[PDB]
This record gives C-alpha cells, structure tokens and sequence, in this order.
DNA sequence: GCAGACACTACGAGTACATA
DNA sequence: TTTTTATGTACTCGTAGTGTCTGC
C-alpha cells in the first residue's frame, strides 16, 4: 500500500472493486455455514402435544420416525407408521401420530454406533477380494486373525485400498491416516 | 529407470482397457479387460527391469505427470515402488499380482482368414461419423468385390437391416463370404493406421489390428457369419 | 383509490395495489412499512410467506413506488452468479445524477440450487450496501441462506392475528365491492363476497380470480352464493353412509369412487379426521393406511373400497 | 447434386431459427422459428432435385462437414439421403414431414407502412455493439426527421428509456410516428445489406429485411407503439 | 476530443492494474491497484475536458475500437459519456466515484535512495523467463559491485534460497547494501526502457519506473531487507 | 496470420423423489 | 434436549477442458 493514508476497505470491497473473481469466491465461501433444521420443533408437538401446522412446514416421515424410535414408548406408533402409513400423507402421517403417541418430555440423543474405521476398512477388503457378504467376510476376518495369516493377507490385499475405497470406508478427511496406515502394512 | 512420454501416453491407453496393469521383466507390455472382450500389447522402448503390479494405474499416471519426465521409478526397500526427481520422492504401493487382471499368455494370433488396411484418415472419419449418427456397431463383409465397413445403430436397428454408414477398404481377392460384427465400444486404441487381421473358424475368431504404437485385438459379436 | 392497470386483462393483474396504504397487511407489518417509506431510505428486506398472493411482490413494488427509488425488478431465477458478477454490479456501481435510492427486487429467489449465487450476493452487499439496498420475495424461507436471512430484515406475511384477520377480511370485502363497481358488475347479495374472502383467503390473488369466475354472469346473487358455498368434490354421500352404517349404500357408493382410488382414500381420510374421536382418529388412520398399503395387491378393487368402507363404518366414532 | 459452401452456410443459418428444415425440389429454401418469431426464405445456386425433410439439419451440416467439398447428395434406394464421398458413403434419415415445423406457403408481406436501408456495416456496427454494451433490445423510431435504432439492455433498464445505442438509418418524410421495438434474440440473419420494411396495422405487425439472396420476417414485441 | 492509439494502448494497459480508472481535466492520467502495491502514472498528449469516473475500462476502449477513430467524446446532458461518430452514436455508463479505486493525488516520490536504468531486452528477457520457469518473487541485490536482479520461486520456497534466474543491469556505486524482494503481481507495464529509482526506509519501500511514457510505481514485501 | 475469444460439452456438487 | 436408511432416476448450476474460428 503505497498509499500511507486511507481508510482502507474490508476484503469484500477489494474482492469486488478488483474484480478479481477468486477473491470473491473466497469471500463468497467465506458465508458457507451449513446445515440448517428445524424438525424438532415438529417431533416436539408429537411428543408435547402442542400445536403445530405442517400445512407450512417441511416433513421428514423418516427422520420423524427415527427421533420417535429412539423411546420405546413410541415404538408402537412408529412400527405401525412403518408397516401400514408409508403410503398415507404427510399431514395424515402426523395427525396419526400426534393421536396415537403418549404425551411426554422425552428429547435426548440418538443411539449411534461407533465404528472402528481400520475394522470396516478390513472387512470391506476382506469382501471385495473374495467376492463375499459382508458376514462371511468377518467371519473370513476371524479366521485369518485366530490363524496369524491376516498379516499375510492384508499385507496381499494392501494394493487394493485406493483412494475411492477410502471414500467407501468413511468420510472423515482423517481418511488419510488409515491410507498410511494402509501402506505400511506389512 | 523412466517411462518417455510415449510410453505414459501408451499406459494412458491401456488404461482405457483395463483399470490396472502388470508389467513384468522385458520390453514388452500386455493388459486385457477384466470380461475379455478385448486384448492389447505393445513392445516399448523404455525397459522392465523388475516385475511390479499397479492396480490404479490412472492415479499412477497422474502421479507420474506432475514431477518431470526423468524421474527415476524403480520399488522401494520396504516393499512398495519409489519414484524419485531432483525435488522430490513418492511412494505408491505395490499391489499383489493376484490383484490385478492379467492375459497370462501372449495370445498367438493364428494366420489371418482375412486382411485388409485401414489409414488414420479413414478410422477418424469413421469414428465422427459414428459420434455423428448415433452409430454404435460395425460390420466387415464383402461387397461387389471390396472389403467395406458398415455402420450400424444397434439400438434403433436391432437387426443390423438399415445401413447408417459405409467405407471401403480395397479389394478382396478371396473365395470367402463373411460379415463379422464388431461392437464399438471394444475399440480402445489409439488413433493411426491399422493392419487388420480378421481370423475366424467355426465358433471362434477374433480382430486384430496391427498400429503403429501397439496391437489390439478384439472380440467378435455373438451373430457374425462367415463360411471358412 | 385504486390501482387500475389497463394493459392486464387477467383481473388480479389489474387491480394490483401500487402503494404501501392501498394493501391490505396486518396493522404492524403496514406500521413498519409506512416507517420505511417515511424514513425515505429503505433497508434490505426479505418478504417470505409460504402462502402465495398474500402481496409479496406487490409490498416491494409499492415500497419503490412509495421511496421513488431506481427499481431493478429481476425474476430470482435467473439471478444466477452472473447476473450477480455483472448486471448487479453494473447497476450498483452506476452513478446516480437524480438522489434516486437504488433498489434491487429479486422475486422469488427461494430456489435451493441458487445457495452458491446467494452467497456471493452476500459479498456483493458488504461492498455495495452503501450504493444500493436489496428486497427478496420468497415462499420458502428456507431456500434463502442463513446469513442473507441474518442480514436483512426478514418480514413474514400471511401470519396475522384473529382480529387482524378480521380486519383484512372486512378490507377485502371493500376492495372486492370496489372492484366490482369498477367492473361493472351487480352485487345483488354481499354474502357472496363474504363468502368469497373467508373461502380464499389469506391468497388475495385467488380471491380476485374467484371473483371473476363466479362472476360471469355479471349478477352475485343467491345462485352464486350457492355456487361459491358449495364443495363440487364434496364426498358427503360416503360420510353419511358410514355415519348410518348403511351397508347396502356403501355397497353401492364403491363403484363410483373406485376409479380414482389413492385420491378418494386420501379425501375420505381428511374428511373423517375431523369428525371422529382422537381414538377413532387413530384407528382411521391404520385402517386407511393399511387399506391403501394392499391396494395394488388385492385382486377385486371395487371389493377393496368396499371392504374399506364396512370397517370404516363399523370402527368409527363419530363425535 | 453438391452443395455449395454459401448454399451450406445459408443453410446453417436457417438451422439457428428452425432445428429442422423442409426443403423440397427446387432452388427456393425456407424455415420459420416453432415459436412463431422469426421467418426465413432465400434462393440459393445449388438445386435441389428431391423433396425431403431433416429432422436434424445440425448433425446434417455436421456429417457434410466430415466429407469432401465435392460430396454427392442424392435421394438412397431405401427412401434417406445418400452422401456419396470418394471412399465413404453416409446415409442420413429423411424425417416425417409432419415432425418438422415449416411455413406451408411462402408468407407474402403488406405494403409496407416504412421503409428504409440498412448497410452491412451498420449492421456489423450493431451487432458488436450488442455484444459490447449487452443491449438486447431495440426500437426503430423516428428522430427529427430520419430513422433511427435505439439499443437498450432491457434486463437492467425494463422500462426501455436509457437508451445505450443510437444509429440513423434514413430520413423519414412521413406523417406518422412509430416506435417498433424488436428483440435481438429474434434477429438471426447472415450479414449483408437490407432494404427494411415495416408493417403495422393497429394491433399487428412485422419488420421485414430484403437482401439480395434473403428475407428475413421478424415480429415485434409486445409493446411497440404505432399510429398507422 | 479523440482518443489517438496510443493513448488507449496506454489506457489499456492501465487495465491491467485497476479494472477502473479516474479521469480528471488536463492531459495527465493516473491509477492505483486496489490493494495499492502498484501505480501508475502518465503524461499524455490527449486533453481530457471533463471529470469522470469510469467503471469498466476495458469494454469502454473495445467500445471505442468498434467505432472510427475520428470518434468525438463527450459528456451527455444525462451524465454519461456520449461518442459521437458519423452515423452512430453510444452511451457508455458513468460510474459513481465510490464504487472505484482511484489515487486521491498524485503520489510524491522521496529521495531515491538508488538508481540504475534497464534497457527493454532485459525487460522483456525477464518477463518471458518468469513465464517460463514459473518465477512468481523477484529481488533487487548487489554483489561485487554490480546491482542484478534475481528471482526464485516463493511457493516452493518459503525462504527465498534457491535463485532461479538472475540478470544483470548496471553498476552500484556507494556503501549500503540493499536486497529488496518484491512480488510479480506488481509488475504491469509496457515493455521499453526504464529508468529505475528505489526508495526505503524503515520496512518501508517503493522503486519507480521511469519511461518515455509513463511511470510505474511497486511496492515492497514486508520483510525486505534495507540496511538504510 | 495466430494468440485469443467464443462457444460447446463433460463432469462434480447439491437437491429432490419413489420404493424398499 | 437432540439431527439422516440404499438404490435408482431426474434436474440444475458452475466450471474447466476443448475445439474452432477469426482481428489488428
Ligand atoms: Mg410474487
């Protein structure tokens, strides 16, 4: 800046009055916040019997169902939502389920298994290899690891993992470690 | 030891056949689709000193183009394969041979039934011509004394009756009558000139073309005719 | 008094209000929209309602119409990354030899593969904010990004009050008596109209167009307010029947509707929802789903109604 | 019969207004737009000597373009269209008359209520321009005495007052006073000099352009404003 | 007024700094970069009569060049900035002042703390080896006794090490050394000879480019070495 | 007369929907 | 108070690669 003095603008008025159309992209991605919800405030009226209109709203019969399903209280609504409502409406869908579910406070976290991403990685190698399902492959992964020939095999399999199999295996960037992982093993 | 640009721009093509390759001690290098509908070899310049199987030969390649043409590839101490130029050193692991498809067995193409030429200007005049109608197979006869192509949209012509497109490729000489039926998507080569070779007995034969980089041969359809 | 626009001949389109005091809003969205106009600067504001025709479009106009700003009226749909790259900059950076505030309407701008562009429109207004001001209109809310919704004044139409309700129905009565003068056409019974406003609204855009249907003959008199009060897919045949438990009916009635299976099943459930036990809601619900789970699975379809009908009739609760 | 490159060139032309064309035997080609905006005729020096309609004069012009200058174009033994070429031959569909949308009889225009000319250059003038100050729309109106096209960019002016472009044609000795706006998405012709009429007669309209090998009809917008 | 080809040569490549440009009455133009690292300045024989502010340059001269170059400018009685040619006329928008970076004067230049002059194959020598070798840094130094200019690459060099290119100008007569780095995306200017002024003092710095034209004014990096 | 400009296509990302 | 099932199909947008013609 050559220019000792001015007030000097934010990056937005330099990305714009430059020109300079990758600034901007960056400025632009610089307001990429995402994943924005409000189904609770649905479930919320099913579990607390408030009001609600979804004539206006948008609806998820599948995540409904699964915020449901986590109580066994609902269970039974939700299971005959699950065999005889999938083809009914979505406003009929939450009227049902307004009626039939118990009133009650009962909001928590999901129950969401945690995975040993090596594991899965394992088994989904285990299964392309061998042209398998995915049981027989961990039962394939026992066998080789109550032998001590899983070293061998892995060590044969480790040409396969390429970097679309690890899109596969988990999204997690992170990825790149179990890829290391994946060449050294011996 | 490195791969001259020809050789990477080959590897390209071979690629388009089959997703890995097995390079094996020689001068030499082969790849067939994994469905063997189609078969290719090549003898190369640049020599194979030690045998190494790639199975993401595209991400291979691309690793290749970024650093320089004299990059030194040979495997690594561990049990992977190096490449190393001036500025910098890669590793790519080396996937067992068992996992990557292999012909196993150079195929002796046996004596032709039939030969014939095609130049660089006809294959892509043919090949815009296809892109142009929508045509997707071929079929080799004899006609009125020449070996002519004609073109074909399988699709909207399931019997081969309407003929979208026609090529002459010289006269036949022969005693023979044949029309052997070649699907378009088998054709992965390169552009160039073509000896080819139709070879065909009983339930069996095949298409060979001789270029000027390498040979590929390919596989007939299931209702070509011929009375050798 | 009222807005005519002689080039329309589609009567919504004729009668459009061109200012702020002319339409018909909840009294504090019609307070904050006078302020704006008064204040002779406008912000960047987002007009949303799900609703249509409650004046979306029409309120930004009018705000225009009111400030004498240098309107750029754009369809959202094609205000694509381009069109925000160069004609929004081309106009924002133009000079101004008149005082005439600059304001960009984007109608309708609510389309979700749009985000990227809307992120850049973001950018552009930390950078020509002071040049020019933005009015979105949208049905989706949710198809305007967060921090576009963050920045603007984001107003919510066709979500009043009772009394407000009250009152803009009394003012749409007016303005259809207006518009029925203007158009030459006789009111022989204002319960027409009334019965028009309460029937469509809060979609003022469809009230006009029912006005010019059921206004053919030129008379609203009482055939037409037998017309307008009248439900020409009503399924009242069937409630009756089921509220009798008249099987011989019932057997009858299924033919008639078994041609248009899914779309009977679904007006036969929202037309029992009201009038049933929350219980017999429940067990409704099941029993239509449940019928409408085997429809292409069992053999005789007329049978099926039928059968839908006899436990509907016998499982019912009517309150 | 050959086709000419002018011949070929015109006959891309009309491809941009109609995606197929009608021609029947003769030297007299035309086409006008689906959509009813602009219209086409045009005598050229090739003859045609068969009635066929193209259903995809694009690929057509295309497939011409993969052959020699010199091409035969007759009418096949099966009922298409046969390219002959000097090694190659290609065989194009003749479409179903009624699946291509063509003029049913040469429109023949008013008596025009203006007229004027159009030099090629000023044509070439407005065109850059168009592109350069992104008007796209125009109006032909009378300036103290002459006529003139006014060039405006209706996206970001919709009220058509800023006006971006001005050209003056001729004087106009008249009476009335017109403001015939035209989109320039509708103005599809090759370059070249034009006697410009203008027809109106209350609520309808057109603006013909006379070349020595063309005419090209173009209807108004909406809004133009008259007094004839 | 017109506008003769070399003063929109020189406008043009003004463009390269600020997509925008402030014009002011006389006969002497100037522009800044938005982030203010370089500038420019120039006295031309051209008389500009009225002030304006223009917000695309570029299509402005393109404008210019799609009319005759007897092309009469002025200001319209709206704002904008009307030419004038035989037959056409164009409305090229006025841009408001807020919307484009200009120098609010022209910018004073110290002392020269050093000079030297560069003759245009040295230049141009330089211009096209940074295309080539992908030089994206450049610095002033001097060795024994010569000032030369090296240049290495900051992307695959963080601590400008490894010189790339070097080129040698003139020779350095005094006492204090002076390794001045400076980024290429500074360096707009047309290709000619250059006398060179530099200036520094505390982290601080600006070198001058003086031609028969125009002169060229580029910051300096943060962490330049002085030792003034 | 050849860089550059203009247009056209191929592909990744994001969204949406039906059915299981 | 939390928050996403697999497969197949369809659409739109942005951009980058690519081919091809042309203006001082
Ligand atoms: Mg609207």
């Amino acid at each position: 800046s050559l220019f000792k003095d001015d007030i000097q603008l934010n990056e937005h008025q330099v990305a714009w009055y430059s020109k300079d159309w990758t600034a901007v992209q960056s400025a632009a991605d610089s307001f990429k916040e995402k994943a924005e919800n409000e189904f609770f405030e649905i479930i919320g009226a099913i579990n607390n019997k408030t009001k609600c209109s979804i004539a206006q709203k948008d609806y998820s019969k599948f995540m409904v169902e699964n915020a449901l399903s986590q109580f066994p209280e609902c269970m039974p609504a939700v299971y005959a939502m699950n065999l005889i409502g999938s083809g009914l409406s979505d406003e009929a869908h939450f009227n049902y389920l307004m009626a039939a579910v118990p009133r009650g406070k009962r909001y928590g976290k999901w129950a969401k298994l945690v995975e040993d991403s090596t594991e899965v990685l394992i088994i989904k190698l285990l299964a392309k290899r061998y042209q398998v399902n995915t049981n027989d492959a961990i039962n394939y992964k026992s066998i080789l690891t109550k032998n001590g020939k899983l070293p061998l095999v892995l060590k044969e399999l480790k040409g396969l993992v390429t970097d679309d199999f690890l899109k596969e295996v988990t999204k997690n960037v992170k990825e790149q470690k179990q890829l290391k992982k994946l060449a050294l093993e011996w | 030891m490195k791969l001259s640009k020809d050789t990477t721009a080959l590897l390209k093509n071979f690629a388009t056949i089959n997703s890995g390759i097995m390079l094996k001690s020689g001068q030499f290098i082969m790849t067939r689709a994994v469905n063997g509908t189609t078969y290719a070899e090549a003898n190369i310049s640049d020599v194979i000193d030690f045998d190494v199987a790639i199975y993401d030969l595209n991400g291979f390649l691309g690793i290749l183009s970024l650093v320089n043409d004299d990059a030194e590839i040979s495997q690594s101490e561990d049990g992977n394969i190096k490449i190393a130029d001036a500025r910098s050193t890669i590793f790519w692991p080396a996937a067992d041979p068992s996992t990557v498809v292999a012909p196993n067995k150079p195929i002796p193409f046996p004596v032709a039934s039939a030969v014939t030429e095609i130049k660089a200007e006809d294959l892509q005049q043919l090949l815009r011509v296809s892109r142009g109608l929508q045509i997707d197979t071929i079929a080799i006869t004899v006609k009125e004394g020449k070996i002519v192509i004609n073109g074909f949209n399988k699709v909207e012509d399931s019997a081969l009756t309407r003929v979208k497109y026609s090529l002459t490729l010289g006269d036949y000489d022969g005693e023979n009558t044949f029309n052997f039926i070649i699907n378009m998507a088998n054709m992965k080569m390169q552009p160039g000139n073509y000896k080819l070779l139709l070879w065909a007995k009983g339930k069996q034969g095949a298409a060979k073309f001789e270029g000027e980089h390498a040979n590929y041969v390919v596989a007939l359809e299931a209702d070509s005719t011929h009375d050798f | 008094m009222i807005t005519v626009n002689e080039k329309e001949h589609i009567l919504e389109q004729k009668y459009r209000p061109s200012t702020i005091d002319e339409c018909i809003l909840p009294a504090f969205d019609k307070e904050t929209f006078k302020s704006i106009t008064s204040k002779g600067k406008i912000p960047h504001i987002i007009l949303h309602s799900p609703s249509p025709g409650t004046g979306k479009t029409t309120v930004a106009k009018a705000l225009c119409h009111d400030v004498n700003a240098d309107m750029m009226f754009v369809n959202g749909s094609d205000c694509k990354i381009d069109f925000v790259r160069g004609p929004l900059t081309n106009f924002a950076s133009a000079a101004s030899f008149d005082g005439r505030q600059k304001v960009i309407v984007i109608d309708e701008f609510d389309r979700s593969g749009l985000a990227e562009s809307q992120r850049h429109l973001r950018s552009f207004m930390e950078a020509y904010s002071s040049n020019c001001s933005i009015i979105i209109t949208a049905n989706n809310i949710d198809g305007i990004i967060k921090p576009l919704q963050s920045r603007c004044r984001v107003i919510t139409f066709g979500q009043p009050t009772d009394e407000d309700k009250i009152e803009m129905m009394k003012q749409m009565i007016r303005r259809l008596t207006e518009i029925c003068k203007h158009e030459g056409i006789a009111i022989a019974d204002m319960k027409v109209v009334a019965a028009l406003v309460k029937k469509n609204f809060p979609d003022f855009r469809k009230t006009i167009g029912e006005l010019d249907s059921y206004s053919s003959k030129g008379v609203l008199d009482a055939g037409i307010l037998s017309l307008v009060t009248n439900d020409r897919g009503a399924i009242d045949d069937v409630l009756e029947s089921l509220k009798n438990k008249d099987v011989k009916q019932l057997r009858a009635l299924a033919p008639k509707y078994a041609a248009d299976y899914s779309w009977f099943v679904g007006k036969l459930a929202e037309e029992i929802y009201s009038r049933v036990t929350p219980q017999s809601i429940i067990r409704m619900y099941e029993i239509v789903g449940e019928n409408n789970q085997y429809h292409g699975i069992a053999a005789n379809t007329e049978l099926h109604l039928a059968y839908l009908f006899i436990q509907l009739a016998c499982e019912m609760q009517w309150k």
